[PDB]
């Protein structure tokens, strides 16, 4: 550090000069004092791109913690600075960089109000469900402090990423239900080729949100898809009646899209939910109460001889 | 009085006015950070005491350091030197001289350093220091 | 219990006509004694179908547990008493019940060898994965006790569902990143469509398996789909060398299934293998190996030109 | 209402016919013997056309509600010389986001006078087109920077030849 208090102080009060003529001694980039502070940490703090990016260029650490867990991301978050932000996003900072808090750089943008900062960060996949030590996510900081913009933006994001999701587990439930009514104990099988269609047509739901996220400029982000709540339905009736109470669900979930969307005065997702899914769920609830009152009046499902002849006429 | 015609009332409004004047090349607040003279103002505002004081008497037993006040005015502090709006390896000398040339706006202090100021012919005022989480300081 | 304990009498002894007067005097069924064990658990230790059957048309507790855990089930299962298994199952017995050890009824028919309750409890949803205090499941306590062919149904149900899970895990990966490629920094509508394919290719793979072992009697038994280990691929290069990974990977796991078969003497299972899952896991590397030379020769990643063609001219 | 409503529909049309008048000029930019890329010019003299569909669309709406069209001046657009084209793709996105913002602030309008016709009309027949065409543009941004323009000569030629071929 024979020149690195040197780079402090011109990273301190921004000479690119003085930098220029340390770089053409070798001056050496890593330079820790006491409590971690970096040179880029520095030039960060103070909003000059010329010495952040020679810093960078002569490979200093992007990703160098100080004694209370701050990056230069962190710091260069908290106080608006959007090209450095973007330069260091662009030479591998982590955008889930948790401090002694466990708050991460969308926590602060968030709690501040920087709008590009935040979008900036979610394009990398910043975390929108990380919590800090108080429990507390960003879209709690932005309406604490009034950022009702970046709140909406925020909750808007969560709520399609888990209609996909929600989407991607009726599927696999439908999949479920298809290959019981296969089994050689259970030998229906235009039960089971309904089921199979069904998956399918969810499967092309889901994907059609996706594509969605995709033209508006937002972040897709998957979970874990859970398993059914059974391996072994009872009957045609039983699964009738559960495939009527998952669509229901799946239609609540989308009243509830409906209205967050139009909160956020978004009238292309309104429109977009009204044409492709709200008059399919009521066509998929109609059809469902539809076979199912007519396998109860058949005298289903303690008559077998029911359900044989609803498999021949109704989905033969 | 040239650089901030309006003091706060609060210490919670002093870190967003640092994001001002680091945006003019000047410092919010600049003091002697190696005294706990100068630090009990903050710490013990909200329910820090040195030694609990009653009747003219002092109490030995009753030092009064392990209380949510002072571990609330020593996070303020922990949030004013860890997003760098103050240094750490600050004190007294430094503090007055850039006060007596301008460059930071606010500082704490006493009578002894009055003229050093008026040295200064800066057109500056004085007044109370702000209260914090409604609890006012405690020089 | 004024004829409570006529009814235990009976239950220990074996009178169909006993207790055929005692239901004409309407006879208690839930008579408990001060250890819990009823009447039912007596009839069930004794291996008299017909007192098991009267108990159950009067209404006796199909899953009374004792003070030691075990039910009628366990019991059953216990001294190798088939009938009196499958009838608690038809009414309704819990099938992966524990006792204070936390040995289901499938740990007591492997540790002493009954075949046929084995299987008839592996269609009624068995779990293979049950461990007891000891951490054994079944598998170990048959390998423990040399019941070979046990172990070996055990072990092949096992390596079948967990194929059927990783197809499924496979074919979100191709979502993944097939919805990476149409974004709109992401501009590449080629690759997008490459892995678009690929996923339902997957999700076909998954589907065959499961036929197959719908037209064995095996028990399909599914779990949870984990998320992709990427949301943010990098370009063109990476995805195509993260997918040579990940064919490999399965073409690894279905050569231990061929060899555990092969352990097994099961031919159907070794030509089912070969014929529809070894030579296109072969074609599909060989493809997969052709695209990133090609890729690397041509100077991708840091080429934009590289992609933009080869996204034209092999992919178009 | 609805004197604001009278202007802000007014002001669509004349903002529609000024954007067709943008693509004309950017196309006869790229037939010029110095600037010789004829796929370019196709494409904007095709988008050109589309815009003029749009305004006589408006003007048809404005016929069959009673009110009364009031046509304007079409100003001249802001260039002649476009310089490449990256940047007359960038300058069609920034465009087309103008457009797109005018359209939503005609919806809240329309929401805040109860004009649930107007608002159908608006969300069927317009906000699906701006949304498609700005995705296609930043496409055709993203690929031409990646490709190496306008710096290398040979990245919009092929860029002419395979995607708007």
């Amino acid at each position: 550090s024979e020149l690195g208090k040197e780079l402090l102080e011109a990273a301190r009060a921004g000479q690119d000069d003085e930098v220029r003529i340390l770089m053409a001694r070798g001056a050496e980039v890593n330079a820790a004092d006491n409590t971690g502070t970096t040179p880029l940490h520095l030039a960060a703090y103070s909003g000059h791109l010329e010495i952040v990016e020679v810093l960078l260029k002569y490979g200093a650490e992007v990703n160098a913690a100080d004694v209370f867990g701050y990056t230069p991301l962190h710091l260069a978050a908290y106080w608006g600075h959007l090209e450095i932000v973007e330069v260091l996003l662009k030479n591998g900072a982590d955008v889930n960089a948790r401090d002694s808090d466990g708050m991460t750089p969308l926590h602060l943008a968030a709690k501040w109000g920087h709008l590009e900062i935040v979008e900036v960060l979610l394009r990398y996949g910043a975390d929108v469900e990380a919590q800090d030590k108080f429990g507390k996510t960003p879209f709690d900081l932005a309406i604490d402090n009034g950022n009702e913009d970046i709140a909406e933006v925020l909750q808007a994001l969560l709520a399609i990423n888990r209609q996909i999701n929600l989407e991607l587990y009726a599927s696999y439930v439908y999949l479920s239900m298809s290959y019981y009514f296969d089994r050689d104990d259970v030998a229906l099988k235009n039960f089971a080729k309904y089921f199979l269609h069904q998956s399918h047509e969810e499967r092309e739901h889901a994907e059609k949100l996706m594509k969605l996220q995709n033209q508006r400029g937002g972040a897709i982000s998957l979970q874990d898809i859970k398993k059914p709540d059974c391996d072994d339905w009872e009957s045609g009736l039983n699964a009738m009646e559960c495939a009527l109470h998952l669509e229901k669900n799946v239609n609540q979930s989308l009243l509830e899209l409906h209205k967050l969307a139009t909160d956020c005065n978004d009238p292309h997702l309104c429109d977009f939910i009204e044409t492709h899914y709200l008059n399919e769920q009521v066509k998929a609830i109609k059809e469902l109460g539809d076979h199912v009152t007519n396998l109860r009046k058949m005298g289903a499902p303690e008559s077998g001889l029911a359900e044989y002849l609803f498999d021949k006429h109704t989905l033969g | 009085k040239d650089l901030l015609p309006n003091p706060p009332k609060t210490w919670e409004e002093i870190p967003a006015l640092d994001k001002e004047l680091k945006a003019k090349g000047k410092s919010a607040l600049m003091f002697n950070l190696q005294e706990p003279y100068f630090t009990w103002p903050l710490i013990a505002a909200d329910g820090g005491y040195a030694f609990k004081y009653e009747n003219g008497k002092y109490d030995i037993k009753d030092v009064g350091v392990d209380n949510a006040g002072a571990k609330a005015g020593l996070t303020f502090l922990v949030d004013l030197i860890k997003n760098k709006h103050m240094n750490a390896d600050t004190d007294y000398s430094i503090a007055e001289a850039a006060f007596n040339k301008g460059e930071t706006a606010m500082t704490i202090n006493g009578p002894w350093a009055w003229s050093n100021i008026d040295t200064s012919k800066v057109n500056y005022g004085v007044t109370v220091l702000p209260t914090f989480k409604g609890q006012p300081s405690k020089p």
